[PDB]
């Protein structure tokens, strides 16, 4: 919506070349302790094949080794120009799910640190002005950007009739709209993937023979927050 | 017990109507000055079968269905209502 | 502002659709690779086991996991609920759109065998539009409240239903009470009538 | 570089409506 | 299979809509007309089934309108009278269908105003 | 009162509302001191209005100051222009 | 078959030989950007807004004025057609002002969107805007004229439609203003036409101003009850009070315009309002109390009452439904002294075969007409949308229209027979001299308006005119389906008044006065508590109190047409239905439902419980009630004819004049207009 | 004309099931006012229970009525089951809720709505 601040790159650069202290200062606490292994290690083991069955789609999908980001296989924005290991995982246990999801935050750094080094020079918004609404000093001085404010903010885009499944990869997982659109400046139908719709399914497979501490580290490691489920 | 008005329903074109639209252009000139004053409110069908409705006294109504009732027949329909 | 595509894309995916066209003649109605460079196969409804277990299981088109399931209603075809199954092939990095239509009274097979993850997204598509799911197990609401009833997403439900909650004390529990809004919500009537040059 | 003053609501609108005022003398 | 059923399907029991939103309610199916103050005619292309206008009163409080009628802000639209009435008998709300009303064709030419 | 009336009657029952409390209502009426500013006096027959900004005021209209008679208002400020 | 052949962007259409680029594309079904074009008004291609490629051709073309030739493909999306497009908009939003929130036509342009759908992203105009000085064509346009875009549809409807040729183009250059050269109100009716024509929003309405924008208003498709022509409205309510009511369009009955009085007397509608039944109480001062104790003030007196004791004086802009309601009551207790108050000559077949009391030849039949001999009525006042009609007959068409009445301002060329009821006799005996023109006549149309028929020699005047059309008919030989006799109204409740059976004229309550009457939203004089029984006991059944409440025992508030499902129909018979654009205010009541509730107080229920059953019982005392937007023909004249010549009456000397002399006669009418603030304003304005 | 069928083919076919899920109530009725310490009594109940199978007691497609008997089955289930609470099921008694009249005069005299 608009251009970031003048001072954001350089405080998001002090947050990040700090940041990566405090994650090992969590890592030193929770991975080698006799205590959190035990309780994560071995625990909702979800075999390779019956998570792609389940639709799990995650970190729940390559904690298992199954090879699949959704930024490196599906490319969205510019992720095709920054790079990043994706954290795969081996005996897919809440531990090494634990471990992925410790990896991740470690890759977002270094493509956090790409973005701030390569970050380009122009405008924000695309500036067609029948897409995005037009730059608040030309509203206040051409005809042609008030008639394109007006209608922007009161009727719409009006987007041309189709439909689209469109997925990226959201720290749960793939997170997808299937947005059915009319002529009309009002969407049709919006399915919103969940990731956490399929996992919480996992719950009973994933925790089967297993007592009811164990139930509470099941939902803690498919991260699912009941908003994306519920919608 | 005192006819008040005569509503004659007949529909516009069509075989049952046929013959009531006779009645009118051959005798309800005459009717109407027989006994005046008789409301008689030739009305339009829709394709329902000419019916001749007729209030009474205290809010009492009688039909009388038509339908390919010839002319004459009318003619004594009417005749029998304003008896 | 003209999107950066790859024509590859379209014509590749354009002869996977002529493929299971070839392959499933029976119950494939129409197949389309949408400008948006994605596959559509729309198949008859009595296709939906077939035509996803041919997906799920062959060796030229895997399509492991069911991205999503749902029925967009379009009240005035006769079959309104329009049943979109999305479905994601690891091994070849290509998405597909299977769609079949289902009306009120006829209810479409249940895909929980074809993929697992379909058993919670059909619970959802009976709640929200009422389609019925044949032999899946333990179909029952996902979403809506324990006693609700009407299907909520059918496009001829009231946005704000018709029964809201209150607690009484006289009863001590929490009632329900037919919709009284305290601002009904304007709907604005906001659809230019000047239509757009294709 | 319990207190009385709490807002309350109107309903700041003119009232958009007029009724007759019957007739002040009878007939 | 194939059983052969002889009903105009009412879903009636099956729609879950309260029965006095099902009885005493009468859709009107028309094509919406054109707003005289724009000469637009993308908006009067389809078929929409409004449903009968009941009390919209004023909130005590704030002096906002309120209202008791659920379907009240309900405009389906269809593509076809035959699809329109079919949706109404359906669901087993009354109808009042209202044919299209499409200027008839008025014939136009520029040297017609230089006669004398 | 405020600016726009609003006065409650005093059979209104309305008014317990502020009882024990009492009523928000802006003392700094904008009908009056848009009339308590100096007409701005110009050369040009016609003028802008930014309102008194570039991008922080208001859209930018060109009001005719050409009869003494009237003095244009800037539909948007109220400012009455002096020719 | 002399269709020609014409491609647009190749689907190839055939069309007359005849019909414009813009409405080739129009039969494909593509819209060309239009400005300056309006399908009855005149091409005038001042925007050229509309300009297309036809195909293999060196230039663009203006849509609105090339006859289209033989296979010439129109390419309406050619990256040319929009370079013709994207610079047009360039240049109507360069001299434009930016006051898009201040123009209450926000989403109502026609200018916006085209720039918004067909125009361009940005601007390049870094000069200076140009300003234009707001002047005062009335109380009713607000001509905020710096947005006129010189489309120069104003000029032509009011000199087409409207034929008050005030308007004009002043000055050349970019400073050519569309405004009356000396500030002369725009004073006619069909005035607020304008407002809807304008597509941009330099004139707009005054009174709805800024209360409201468009996206806001929910709208509801109802029927115009202030005039008998029955035009078809859309009431815009916001959030339960009508915020603005403006035309829809009719082919028949008003093809996209609607008349002053009906479009800025919505606010009448708010004011003077009745809402709570109130009951003459104390001293005799009206006391507001509850239904159940008016409505037994009612019934007990009504059941105390015999027929011909218990009356009905209904009038005005009473729905079908209730009139319905109200004979069924009254005659459940056997007086059959329902009437109404535009006296109706009944001295003949009377109100008993409609060829009687219809505007026989419809509306739309003006446009076929060859002579039409008003006499009685100045058509412009008492129904507007059909003086246009003839109006648009006699300009685009050749009718020659005459008038027998005053010498009044008929907005067209009529040849001023005489001010003499007795000359009708003239021309029956072949004596006068248009008596040949109409001999000359293939299709001719007489017209007597109601105006007339309320003298006290009305019944004579019918007679007189039947015998007329009789001979008229005869000499000219004219076909059975083409109807000369035809007679229009000024009232909405009459014509379904005299359907329902109701007989015209309160002569029968003046020789006999009734112990009870229950007006029906009757404001008129026809009966005083001065002319009635000592008792007197009188109920006002109506929304508005004007003349019928403060003399009246009991008061039953109804609703008006904005607020209840009724029907009404018009003069050539053709019933319309009013939907319920607003609930009805206070305790106020649909007028079926009180007097549905009145009979079950009293002991004589009426058999219909819900609306659709009126409906039904409507069918059963005339059928095309039941039957909406369809005019029936069934000409039972010649029989009409022979109870004429029955009657024998004399036509008194006076002139025929009409009562609305002049437009301030029009303006105030009836109860939602006579309590109009805007009408008021508009009335001082002319005073 | 002709249609598939939901479950039952004919109408007194699926009846069947319609009983079958009617005794399945009525024999449901005493253990829910016990469990969910609900206050009406087993005959209130059970009335209310004949009065639903009986509300829907006009339809004759099949496949309507086929489809009837899931969500009444769906809602024993949960009735069974304890997934409803006392609320819940309770709401079907209309405690609070002041019943509508229906005479004309009787609503005339309350609400311009019919
Ligand atoms: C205490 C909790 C209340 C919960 C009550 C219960 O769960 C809800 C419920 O009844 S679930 C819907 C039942 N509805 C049917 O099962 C369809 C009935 N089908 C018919 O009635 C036919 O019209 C027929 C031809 C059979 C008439 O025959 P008959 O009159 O029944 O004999
Ligand atoms: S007309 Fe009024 S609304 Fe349309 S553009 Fe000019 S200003 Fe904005
Ligand atoms: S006023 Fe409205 S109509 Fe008359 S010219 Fe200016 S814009 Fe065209
Ligand atoms: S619209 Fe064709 S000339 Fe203006
Ligand atoms: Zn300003």
């Amino acid at each position: 919506h608009q251009d970031l601040p003048l001072g954001l790159l350089d405080d998001i650069y002090e947050f990040s070349k700090n940041f990566s202290l405090r994650i090992d200062e969590v890592e030193e606490m929770l991975t080698n302790n006799r205590i959190w292994r035990n309780r994560t290690v071995d625990i909702g083991v979800v075999t390779a094949e019956d998570a792609l069955n389940y639709g799990f789609s995650g970190v729940m999908l390559r904690g298992s080794g199954i090879q699949w980001d959704l930024r490196k296989t599906q490319p969205y924005d510019v992720y095709d120009q920054v790079e990043f290991d994706v954290p795969i995982g081996s005996r897919g246990d809440c531990y090494d799910r634990y471990l992925c999801r410790v990896e991740e935050m470690r890759q977002s750094l270094r493509i956090i640190e790409q973005c701030l080094n390569k970050m380009p020079p122009g405008e924000i918004k695309v500036d067609d002005a029948k897409v995005s609404p037009p730059k608040r000093a030309e509203m206040k001085t051409s005809m042609e950007s008030l008639i394109h404010h007006f209608k922007l903010y009161t009727e719409g885009y009006q987007v041309p009739p189709g439909a689209t499944y469109t997925a990226i990869e959201a720290p749960k997982g793939e997170f997808g709209v299937y947005l059915v659109s009319d002529g009309s400046s009002r969407p049709y139908r919006c399915k919103i993937k969940a990731p956490g719709f399929a996992h919480l399914a996992g719950l009973d497979k994933m925790s089967k023979g297993h007592m009811l501490a164990d139930v509470v580290a099941i939902i803690g490691t498919q991260d699912i927050v009941f908003g994306e489920i519920d919608r | 017990l005192g006819l008040r008005e005569i509503r004659v329903h007949l529909c516009q074109r069509s075989p049952g109507s046929q013959g009531v639209r006779d009645f009118i252009v051959q005798r309800y000139v005459e009717l109407k000055k027989a006994h005046p004053n008789l409301p008689i409110l030739i009305r339009e069908c829709s394709e329902v079968q000419p019916k001749l409705w007729a209030r009474y006294a205290f809010g009492q109504e009688k039909t009388v269905s038509l339908n390919n009732l010839s002319a004459d027949e009318v003619t004594r329909a009417m005749q029998n209502v304003l008896s | 502002t003209v999107r950066p595509r790859s024509d590859v894309t379209h014509k590749q995916l354009s002869a996977f659709g002529e493929y299971v066209a070839e392959i499933l003649p029976k119950y494939v109605q129409q197949v389309q690779v949408s400008c948006l460079d994605e596959l559509e196969i729309c198949i008859h409804p009595d296709g939906v086991i077939p035509t996803l277990t041919f997906l799920r299981d062959h060796t030229n088109a895997q399509f492991k996991s069911l991205a999503d399931l749902t029925a967009v209603d379009v009240p005035t075809r006769q079959n309104r609920f329009e049943i979109v199954y999305n479905l994601l092939s690891l091994r070849f990095n290509s998405r597909i759109r299977v769609k079949t239509y289902a009306d009120e009274l006829t209810p479409i097979d249940s895909i929980v065998s074809v993929h697992i993850a379909a058993n919670w997204y059909e619970r959802e598509v009976w709640d929200m539009f009422g389609v019925f799911f044949f032999n899946h197990p333990d179909l029952r609401r996902i979403l809506t409240d324990y006693g609700f009833e009407g299907h909520p997403f059918r496009k001829d439900f009231p946005l704000t239903g018709y029964v809201e909650l209150r607690y009484d004390d006289e009863v001590k529990r929490v009632v329900a009470e037919p919709v009284e809004l305290a601002q009904e919500f304007r709907k604005f009537d906001l659809n230019s009538p000047w239509e757009a040059f294709p | 570089p319990a207190t009385p003053e709490q807002y309350v609501p109107y309903s700041t609108t003119r009232k958009k409506i007029h009724e007759w005022v019957p007739p002040s003398t009878p007939y | 299979q194939l059983i052969t059923v002889d009903e105009k399907l009412d879903i009636t029991t099956l729609t879950g809509v309260p029965e006095e939103h099902i009885k005493t309610r009468k859709v009107r199916i028309f094509v919406p007309a054109r707003n005289n103050m724009q000469s637009g005619v993308n908006n009067t292309k389809k078929w929409k089934m409004e449903f009968d206008t009941r009390e919209r009163w004023e909130n005590p409080l704030m002096g906002w309108a309120s209202t008791a009628d659920p379907l009240s802000n309900m405009v389906l639209t269809f593509s076809a009278k035959e699809d329109a009435i079919a949706f109404a008998e359906k669901n087993g709300w009354s109808y009042d269908v209202e044919e299209k009303k499409v200027p008839k064709p008025k014939s136009k030419s520029y040297g017609a105003n230089f006669s004398w | 009162i405020t600016h726009t009336g609003q006065v409650y009657d005093e059979k209104d029952y309305r008014r317990v509302r502020f009882v024990d409390r009492q009523k928000e209502v802006n003392e700094n009426f904008a009908i009056d001191l848009i009339a308590q500013q100096p007409v701005n006096e110009v050369e040009h027959r016609i003028i802008a209005c930014d309102g008194g900004g570039g991008a922080l005021g208001h859209p930018k209209v060109y009001i005719n100051l050409d009869k003494e008679t009237k003095t244009g208002t800037c539909g948007y400020c109220g400012l009455q222009f002096k020719q | 078959s002399n269709l020609i052949e014409v491609f647009v962007d190749g689907q190839s259409v055939m069309v007359e030989p005849g019909t414009t680029v813009l409405q080739a594309c129009e039969k494909v079904g593509m819209q060309i950007p239009r400005f300056c074009y309006h399908e009855r008004l005149s091409v005038a291609g001042n925007c050229r807004m509309c300009l297309v490629e036809i195909e293999k051709a060196p230039k663009v073309v203006a849509a609105c004025a090339m006859p289209v030739m033989k296979g010439w493909n129109i390419l309406t999306n050619s990256e040319k057609s929009k370079k013709a497009r994207e610079g047009v908009m360039e240049f109507l939003l360069a001299n434009h002002p930016l006051d898009c929130p201040i123009c209450d036509q926000g989403g109502e342009c026609d200018l916006q969107d085209q720039s918004m759908m067909f125009g361009s992203d940005r601007s390049r105009f870094l000069e200076g805007k140009r300003a234009v000085e707001d002047k005062n064509i009335g109380p009713l346009v607000k001509t905020i004229m710096t947005r006129c875009i010189q489309c120069t549809r104003c000029i032509r409807f009011a000199s087409e439609i409207a034929g008050v040729d005030d308007l004009g183009t002043t000055g050349r250059g970019n400073d050519m203003q569309v405004g009356t050269y000396i500030e002369k109100m725009f004073m006619s009716e069909l005035s607020g036409n304008v407002i809807d024509i304008c597509p941009v929003g330099a004139l707009t309405s005054k009174p709805y101003a800024f209360t409201a924008r468009p996206w806001e208003t929910r709208k509801t498709e109802s029927i115009d009850v202030m005039d008998a022509v029955g035009s078809n409205i859309v009431v815009s309510t916001r959030t339960g009070e009508v915020m603005r009511i403006l035309p829809r369009m009719h082919e028949d009955i008003n093809e996209e315009w609607i008349s002053d009085k009906t479009r800025f007397a919505y606010d009448g509608l708010k004011r003077q309002r009745l809402t709570e039944p109130m009951v003459r109480n104390e001293k005799g001062l009206l006391t507001y109390t509850s239904w159940e104790d008016a409505l037994s003030r009612v019934a007990g007196m009504l059941q105390n009452f015999e027929g011909n004791a218990v009356a009905a004086i209904a009038g005005g802009l009473v729905d079908a439904e209730a009139l319905v309601a109200l004979k069924d009551l009254l005659n459940k207790v056997d007086s059959d002294n329902l009437c109404t108050e535009e006296i109706f000559p009944t001295e003949g077949a009377g109100t008993d075969l409609r060829s009687n009391y219809l505007l026989n030849t419809t509306i739309a039949g003006v446009e076929e007409a060859d002579v039409v001999l008003l006499v009685g009525t100045n058509p412009r006042f008492e129904a507007p949308l059909f003086n246009a009609r003839i109006r648009k007959s006699w300009l685009h068409n050749d009718l020659k229209v005459a008038l027998i009445g005053s010498p009044v301002d008929l907005t067209y060329r009529y040849d001023h027979l005489g001010d003499s009821p007795k000359i009708l006799q003239d021309i029956a005996s072949g004596r006068h001299s248009f008596c040949e023109v109409l001999k000359d006549a293939k299709k001719p149309m007489v017209v007597l308006g109601s105006s007339a028929l309320q003298r006290d020699d009305g019944a004579a005047i019918l007679v007189a005119v039947s015998n007329m059309v009789q001979k008229i008919r005869v000499t000219t030989g004219v076909a059975a389906e083409w109807k000369v006799m035809n007679i229009l109204h000024r009232i909405a409740s009459q014509v379904a008044a005299l359907d329902l059976g109701y007989k015209p004229g309160v002569e029968a309550i003046r020789k006999n006065p009734p112990k009870m009457l229950f007006l029906l939203g009757a404001d008129g004089g026809c009966i005083t508590r001065q002319d009635l029984p000592k008792d007197c006991f009188i109920v006002y059944q109506g929304h508005h109190g004007d003349v019928g409440a403060p003399m009246a025992d009991v008061i039953l508030p109804g609703a008006a047409y904005t607020e209840k499902s009724a029907t009404y129909v018009n003069t050539e018979g053709r019933a319309q239905q009013t939907k319920v654009a607003v609930t009805p205010p206070g305790l106020a009541r649909e007028d079926w439902k009180i007097i549905r509730a009145l009979s079950e107080i009293a002991g004589i229920t009426l058999p219909y419980d819900t609306l659709d059953q009126v409906r039904n019982r409507l069918e059963e005392v005339s059928p095309n009630l039941v039957r909406y937007d369809d005019i029936e023909e069934t000409n039972y004249f010649q029989q009409a004819s022979e109870l004429a010549k029955l009657v024998n009456q004399e036509v008194l000397a006076d002139p025929l004049v009409p009562p609305q002399l002049t437009i301030k006669d029009f303006y105030m009418t009836d109860s939602i207009s006579r309590a109009s603030q805007t009408m008021a304003k508009c009335v001082k304005a002319v005073t | 004309t002709s249609v598939k069928p939901i479950f039952s083919r004919d109408l007194n076919e699926a009846k069947r099931r319609v009983r079958e899920l009617y005794r399945a109530w009525y024999r449901e009725v005493p253990n829910t006012v016990h469990l969910m310490q609900l206050d009406i009594t087993v005959k209130q109940g059970r009335d209310k229970v004949r009065e639903m199978f009986m509300k829907n007691a006009h339809v004759t497609d099949p496949r309507v009525v086929d489809l009837l008997v899931i969500k009444g089955k769906m809602e024993l289930q949960e009735t069974i089951k304890v997934w409803k609470q006392r609320t819940h099921v309770m709401r079907f008694f209309h405690e609070t809720e002041t019943p509508r009249p229906k005479d004309f005069l009787s609503k005339f005299y309350m609400g311009h709505d019919p």
